[PDB]
């Protein structure tokens, strides 16, 4: 969902 | 949240991964830290299936009032503590619960 993170 | 044991302040992604690895890569091990890339936000680092997942925590405003969220406003928290406490019992978008505090 957000570039470079694992959210969803 | 300065007085919380799971809050590690301004440390890097590499360093949080190292600490978690050093602590056995145990499932449910977690920490929160400041985000450099998103200045007044945070990152929750969570260990699951021997990987380290990183979740962005963004500040936002409703009617002027400040809340935090990891899912673009779907689930809203007053502060980091409430976010962490909620996720010790409820997965929400996480693949598992926050089960063990990574030592700071
Ligand atoms: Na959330």
């Amino acid at each position: 969902s957000f570039e470079g993170y694992d959210n969803s | 949240h300065r007085t919380q044991l799971w809050f590690h302040g301004r440390i890097s992604r590499e360093e949080s991964q190292r600490l978690i690895g050093q602590q056995g890569l145990v499932d449910g091990l977690f920490l929160v830290r400041e985000s450099q890339r998103n200045p007044q936000g945070f990152v929750l680092s969570l260990c699951h299936l021997q990987k380290v997942k990183h979740y962005l925590i963004l500040p936002s405003e409703e009617e002027g009032r400040l809340y935090f969220s990891m899912d673009d406003g779907q689930t809203r928290f007053t502060d980091l503590l409430q976010l962490v406490e909620f996720h010790q019992l409820n997965r929400g978008i996480l693949p598992c619960l926050l089960r063990h505090c990574c030592t700071r």
